[PDB]
């Protein structure tokens, strides 16, 4: 039964840990949107080959879960869970985190996201032959864009889309229950202290994060099964484990 | 697993 005072600190807490593993700046991140792809560099991108656009992106979201899992680490109770645990909620929700994290990247004037030192339109991913998953993909960040988040309200959010008692596989269910409804009391008093409550009807319906993702591994079954050997033999260890089926 | 050497 968290009192007021203990609630606050956990806002703190998840607040900080946030800020510890923002991965980018997001000061850089806006000073950087006039720096953008020209168009011989996108057309570059669009004749590059399947496989080294897949691999890139493998190596790029592999780098951005690696921020996350360090954002678990030190986000309050979850090392206290059991290794188990960690594992179930780390699986089903690091890419969850980093779709929910990159609408930070994303510049909602002109339709850009930071991807490779600069801004880009989605025709920049056309070569991974998945056109209808970066549609999706560049419409969520652009929902989520509108609710124009602060970098404290991320933390809170995003520690609630990590700490799911509902993830399938958990030993102790009621442990991460009382985690859940905890992150929960300090989301809603941080969004009640700024006139923020609002927004709590606005967030992403209770499935669009799961299919982004099981889209996501999806569209990865139809290049891996045409290039397995790249997968094997470039792509990043880490990245095979969570979305390789 | 991977995740579990990443969190020690
Ligand atoms: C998220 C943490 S931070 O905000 O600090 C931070 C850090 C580094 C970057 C650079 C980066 O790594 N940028 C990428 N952007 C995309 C992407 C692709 C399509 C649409 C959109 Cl909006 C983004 C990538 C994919 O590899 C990717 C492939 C397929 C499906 C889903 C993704 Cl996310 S990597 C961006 C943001």
């Amino acid at each position: 039964y968290a009192s007021l005072t203990e609630i606050e600190h956990l806002v703190q807490s998840v607040c900080k840990s946030y800020r510890e593993t923002c991965q980018l700046r997001l000061e850089d991140l806006l000073r950087q949107r006039s720096n953008i792809f020209s168009r011989e560099e996108v057309t570059g991108y669009q004749r590059k080959s399947m496989w080294e656009m897949w691999e890139r992106c493998a190596h790029h979201l592999t780098e951005a879960i690696q921020y996350v899992v360090e954002f678990a680490k030190r986000l309050s109770g979850f090392m206290e869970l059991c290794q188990n645990d960690q594992i179930v909620l780390l699986k089903a929700g690091a890419m969850e985190v980093v779709l929910v994290r990159m609408c930070r990247a994303y510049n909602a004037d002109n339709r850009t996201v930071f991807f490779e030192g600069k801004y880009g339109g989605m025709e920049l991913f056309r070569a991974l032959g998945c056109s209808e998953l970066i549609s999706s993909i560049f419409d969520f960040s652009h929902s989520l864009s509108a609710l124009h988040f602060s970098e404290d309200e991320i933390a809170l959010y995003t520690a609630l889309v990590l700490i799911n008692a509902h993830r399938p596989g958990l030993q102790e269910k009621r442990k991460v229950e009382q985690l859940q409804y905890n992150l929960e009391l300090a989301f809603h008093h941080h969004l009640s202290k700024t006139h923020r409550q609002s927004i709590l009807a606005k967030l992403p319906p209770k499935g669009k994060l799961r299919s982004l993702c099981s889209q996501h591994v999806e569209r990865l079954q139809i290049f891996q099964h045409l290039h397995p050997i790249v997968v094997q033999a470039a792509f990043p260890p880490l990245y095979k484990e969570l979305f390789s089926t | 697993t991977l995740l579990q050497l990443l969190l020690g």
